[PDB]
């Protein structure tokens, strides 16, 4: 019934139906129409005002980008694979000024994605979760788009209990890589200026 | 199910704010008085109001440091984890602290018992508009969730216990403490609201929340030098850098 | 006075204008009809509202390019510097155009005489109110300083002989080509506004309000992409890449 | 009384009050001359007088422009390059190894070299940077209306300052305001084919 409200079946349709920096900017590029695409895939989402449906997108269109290629990626080595057959490495990013940044999504995202296994299904539902954001400006009906990130919740819980039943925290550890992607989302946000711009804090710890 | 010695760690999280925040209460008269001063066009009443909100503020650190250092696993961390643990979670949880002291009834927000501010107080010291609003809102939403002491005090540990913080090293060791915490939080919710399931997922995700406000602290923080407001040593060093 | 030279130069822009833009009503049949649908929910409804927009900007942009032929110069610079000053100065020029069809009694905006639009009626087509709200408060602000056609025609070749557009070669020549409308237009004011001599800046710092105008533009055409709303073959060449 | 309602006089005691890899430094330089906003401000004629948080509001939209304006005129010596508030120079070719050289270019030739050219002097400097900060667009100010009568102020001042200085050169008014469009793009971006052939040869 919480499946039902919310299909992990149709998640996971939606999920198969769709300068190292320049090369990054120009994948980017051709996945921007995907969006849609995937969106309307996700139950209900076709649902809601045609203007909180524009307004979703553009709230988690990078998080939503960056989690897809972050679990594109579990078998690269060290660097990313773009949605344009291209691969991205370590050394090539810290060359071009964003080493940080592209070694953070390598270790929170990727790399966790990797070790934990996670299914194409589980990717489908967070991003959902990143989809149906409540807090976003403007939203006609927020109370709605929060009832259907709920649903997501409902569904992926079961989905866990009953696909990995001897991982009873699985789903707990699916979510808290929910706050790491935001932090990712962010920064690959800040412009050029924000994002090239000890002693009292030791002194509290040693008193 | 909770285990005594899981019910016995709760416990003692939740005496240890409450002995933190004992000690806050006594330290509030070296808080910079708020001004009575009568002209919204005064500069100097401005700047005291400042002087009263960051001051505040510091006392507010003070109190996550001497919280931290309680929690079981911190000081066996590294210093150099323990800063960076600290020094990017402290916005975080004094956002939480924060919300656990709003009134709906007046939308104001109380400090130490005796300092309650509503949104045109905090405007009055020069905060900009697109940092109270989210932080009110954030408030109001937390309000909602009707969290009591054991489930604030368990979120302020996941919080606090996050390996992705810039600058951890051991980020093994940290999710295996933060996970003490969420398994137990888990427990405990499935226990304490055993008809509304989604309270645990409904939690978790206020970490995603605080991410995004401590986005928007920083852009306030920025938004302070413009005006060559400056921040006391303390802020200055764990935000201005 | 003005010289002779200013007298004819002048004469020649508005000629051009009036020219260029009957050629355009001749083409307002042509252009697919806003839709009749009741139905605010409708994806067809809003696309076709969409599509009748982006036909009347390539009706507008055809008149620009069919203007700037006939400024005196602008054939003489090379095929490369007139696709770069067009290119970026094309949206300033469509927004100086449409500030002169603001009525600002129904607070609506009148493209070939027939068709009549408000705020509301840019949101139904999917256009974000980041961009909708400048542009009207753009246009009020226009109407308010009672240009007549004189004027509006040599701000609008001010606009065109920018030299610091992207991929400008001969940016000695272009400057060089600005300076005399530059000249011509402050002759103007002194001559037909002579108690009114702030005319000059105030029409002069308009060109600077269609910076920031161009940046919002820039913004509204990554926000269609995230709606895959496909901007047609000019447009597309002249504003997407 | 042009001058009276704006003294340029004061503009120019605001400016001289607040004399003193590539990308990391010009943004070290900017974070030491954020201070210099207020005390520049409060020098420049009826700013003080707006609403405290109408002061702040202009502040925070001009800030980056301001900025730019200043360090621009400073580097008007030195040759392909810019010269930060903490006295390090920046050569373009050094710029353009760091990946900005079509913003730092863009900077030398319609602000530094401009300035250069023309000899902008201190005033004026000081006059274009009160109409940048003037600005009566930004959201949330309690009263536009003052704010551009401000603008105008500056524009009638700087006007009649320009015709006493510079009496041979008509032009120069104009030619000062015509940086700003300049300005206001390299501002934003600091913050960040076949059919028209076809139609141009019809
Ligand atoms: O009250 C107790 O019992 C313990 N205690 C004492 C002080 C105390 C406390 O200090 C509050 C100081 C007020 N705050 C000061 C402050 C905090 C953080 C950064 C800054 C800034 F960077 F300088 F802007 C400031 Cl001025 C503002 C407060 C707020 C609330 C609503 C709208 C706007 C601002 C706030 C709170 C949390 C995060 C960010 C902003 C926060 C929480 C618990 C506290
Ligand atoms: O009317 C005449 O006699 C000549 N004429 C015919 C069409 C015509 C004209 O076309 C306007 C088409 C409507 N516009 C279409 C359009 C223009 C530019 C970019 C886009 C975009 F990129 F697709 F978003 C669009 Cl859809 C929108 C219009 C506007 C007005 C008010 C609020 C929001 C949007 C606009 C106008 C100018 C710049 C940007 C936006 C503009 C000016 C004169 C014109
Ligand atoms: C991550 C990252 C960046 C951009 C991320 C964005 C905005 C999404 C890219 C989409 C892709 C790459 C999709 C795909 O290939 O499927 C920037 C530019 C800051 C530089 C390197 C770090
Ligand atoms: C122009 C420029 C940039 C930003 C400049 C800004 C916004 C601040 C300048 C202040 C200085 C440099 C003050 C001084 O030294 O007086 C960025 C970061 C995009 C890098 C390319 C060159």
């Amino acid at each position: 019934s919480a499946n039902e409200d919310m299909p992990v079946e149709r998640i996971l349709e939606a999920e198969l139906a769709v300068d190292p920096v320049t090369n990054i900017c120009q994948a980017a590029d051709k996945q921007l129409f995907t969006l849609v695409e995937w969106a309307k895939r996700i139950p209900h989402f076709s649902e809601l005002p045609l203007d909180d449906q524009v307004i979703l997108l553009r709230a988690g269109w990078n998080e939503l980008l960056i989690a897809s290629f972050s679990h594109r990626s579990i078998a690269v080595k060290d660097g990313i694979l773009l949605a344009t057959g291209l691969h991205v490495h370590r050394n090539s990013a810290h060359s071009a000024g964003v080493g940080a940044i592209f070694d953070r999504v390598l270790t929170e995202l990727v790399s966790k994605m990797r070790d934990m296994q996670m299914d194409k299904t589980e990717l489908g539902c967070l991003r959902a979760i990143v989809l149906f954001n409540p807090d976003s400006k403007g939203l006609s009906n927020p109370a709605e788009v929060e009832a259907l990130r709920e649903k997501v919740y409902a569904s992926l819980e079961a989905y866990c209990k009953h696909k990995y039943p001897e991982q009873p925290g699985r789903f707990a550890k699916l979510l808290l890589r929910l706050p790491a992607l935001r932090s990712i989302g962010l920064k690959c946000l800040e412009h050029l200026f924000f994002f090239k711009l000890d002693t009292f804090l030791m002194e509290m710890l040693e008193a | 199910q909770l285990s005594p010695e899981q019910l016995g760690m709760i416990e003692k999280l939740v005496a240890a704010q409450q002995q933190c925040n004992r000690r806050s209460f006594s330290d509030r008269l070296r808080v910079t008085p708020w001004p009575i001063a009568p002209d919204p066009q005064s500069r100097e009443a401005r700047q005291q109001r400042f002087a009263h909100f960051t001051e505040l503020a510091i006392v507010s650190v003070q109190e996550i440091v001497d919280f931290a250092k309680q929690l079981p696993g911190f000081l066996q961390l590294s210093r150099e984890d323990q800063i960076a643990l600290l020094k990017t979670s402290a916005i975080e949880v004094m956002l939480l602290e924060t919300s656990r002291r709003y009134n709906p009834g007046s939308e104001s927000i109380t400090f130490l018992k005796d300092f309650s501010y509503n949104r045109e107080d905090f405007a009055k010291a020069g905060l900009q508009v697109e940092f109270i609003n989210p932080i009110f809102e954030f408030s109001r939403a937390m309000n909602e969730l009707q969290l009591n002491d054991a489930e604030f005090a368990l979120l302020i540990a996941i919080s606090i216990f996050s390996a992705d913080r810039p600058n951890v090293q051991d980020q093994l060791q940290v999710e295996r403490l933060q996970h003490t915490y969420v398994e137990a939080l888990h427990a405990y919710v499935s226990i304490n609201h055993p008809h509304d399931p989604l309270m645990f997922p409904r939690m978790l995700m206020k970490l995603v929340s605080l991410r995004t406000l401590s986005s928007v602290h920083s852009e306030q923080v920025f938004a302070l030098r413009l005006q060559d407001k400056k921040l006391p040593p303390l802020l200055s060093e764990i935000w201005d850098v």
